[PDB]
């Protein structure tokens, strides 16, 4: 009964890391854009958010905020390009958990969303 | 080569590039985990049709239409563009110009047309081998429209002297076939 | 808006070399992986993580000249690899580059014309944001073989305007150099 | 007993396309730069060469050109960069066998050496 929200705007990994959970006992949530992903926390409301930061269209950081607008509990992990420090801070600055710079081991994604989320 | 600004413009495209490549090492090394090892190969050659059109497009001596191609999904649009160039590589700079142009207008015409919540894909291709024209457009979209009302002029009342050959639109969907003389 | 008409070409011809690389590190993976040699191609793919990493890392240093410097540098035609990391993460070295970049190019030069043209000569350059006095330090670690290592004797014996280079030594198939900068 | 040389800058390549002819029952040769790779037909005179024309320092059409001044029976396959026409056609009136364009697949290329290698 533990919901995950996926928001990538490339369907390969969001199908990928949804495939990932949707094997560890996990309830899974796609999205392609920060407008849907809203509803979904709106409508479902997830307890972990993976974040793409770098989708056209969206300020990540943005929908980070709004996101926080509608349940500030809300647990969020960005998915973020190498280098983009200041991004990350201003995020972990708004509520956030963890960045994790793609490409990343498929490992640690399950992993660290387990001892962020016991099912 | 130099100057400042421009140096930081190329160093600043280069960075977009490595991150879609990057996204590509995600696809692969993730799949490459869940022991998927014959999608991993589909993709990877999924991977050299892309750069394989990307290449032709670079060759038709058509740099403004090239650079405003290469770098559409590195800019705040809503909607992706993927491209692939159908027939042998020609020397159309006689037509970059207006071709660039052309697809600045149905460009902004679609960003001003399309739903912002929707998943927006645009796929344009360019024939370099049709028999009777010189060259044809094609534009294929799927998604969603706020303001579909918005392909109205173009629709009656084309663009220039460009034969509009056919303009398609339903719910979630667009074809333009668009010739070139 | 209107894109300049060099951006333009200057774009297209670079992505045309960074496609071909990236096209020889999907023969490396494609390759590799239908010889079943699984694992490597994880070892092979950090690789090039880890590049990509430093790739990005040189960009954020606000040194525009010099980076473009050393990612067009194999798409050039010298005659040495090089290779380039940013330890400890990233500064302003803004004031730095014109320098740098310029001292480079001189340096790159030299190696052209000291090292043979059989041996496979590669060239490692490291900058370093992490220590105490010497905001930043550049090591070059070179190895390949040399057919007039004098060509370096002068800059030994004269240095480069205002920067210090510690340590400077030419063996039979290496080259060890350091410079600071404060 | 068929000598095999290849011409390619980077190691993976080399050990890759290397680790593919023993295995068919060849002699592999490597070289990272023209210079060494005209050596190696000087002195152990090949049946047939893999050369990679996007190597650094020397040029691809002139070690071509110096490799057939070497041995006008010379058999060479090249590989480029997939979009250079020019460059097949310059190579291709210098007694170039046929081109691959990277990535290629290394059971063509198998294939190719099978069918370039006289009797
Ligand atoms: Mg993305
Ligand atoms: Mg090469």
């Amino acid at each position: 009964n533990e919901k995950i929200l996926i928001v990538d705007d490339q369907s390969g990994i969001r199908i990928l890391l949804n495939e990932v959970f949707n094997k560890e006992g996990y309830q899974t949530f796609q999205a392609a854009n920060g407008l849907q992903a809203l509803d979904i926390v709106t409508k479902e409301r997830p307890d972990l958010v993976l974040l793409d930061m770098k989708i056209p269209g969206m300020d990540g950081i943005e929908i980070l905020k709004r996101m926080k607008v509608i349940d500030e509990n809300i647990r969020v992990i960005i998915m973020t390009a190498y280098g983009e420090l200041d991004m990350i801070q201003e995020s972990k600055e708004l509520g956030a958990l963890t960045h994790f710079a793609k490409p990343f081991d498929i490992d640690e994604i399950r992993d660290a969303v387990k001892k962020y989320l016991p099912l | 080569i130099s100057d400042t600004a421009l140096t930081n413009e190329l160093i600043h495209l280069l960075g977009h590039s490595r991150h879609d490549w990057m996204n590509k090492l995600q696809l692969i090394k993730g799949n490459l985990s869940l022991q998927k090892y014959d999608r991993v190969f589909e993709m990877i050659e999924e991977m050299v049709i892309d750069a394989k059109h990307e290449s032709k497009l670079s060759n038709l001596k058509t740099p403004h239409l090239a650079f405003d191609f290469l770098t559409f999904n590195w800019k705040t649009h809503y909607m992706t563009l993927e491209y692939e160039v159908l027939g042998e590589i020609k020397d159309l700079s006689a037509y970059d110009q207006k071709l660039a142009k052309l697809m600045r207008k149905l460009f902004h015409l679609f960003d001003q047309a399309v739903s912002r919540e929707s998943e927006n894909h645009l796929t344009v291709s360019l024939q370099t081998d049709h028999p009777d024209r010189q060259l044809i457009l094609y534009l294929d979209f799927h998604g969603a429209f706020a303001d579909p009302s918005a392909f109205d002029d173009i629709r009656q009342n084309g663009y220039e002297d460009v034969d509009i050959m056919r303009f398609e639109i339903t719910s979630h969907e667009c074809l333009i076939e668009i010739g070139l003389d």
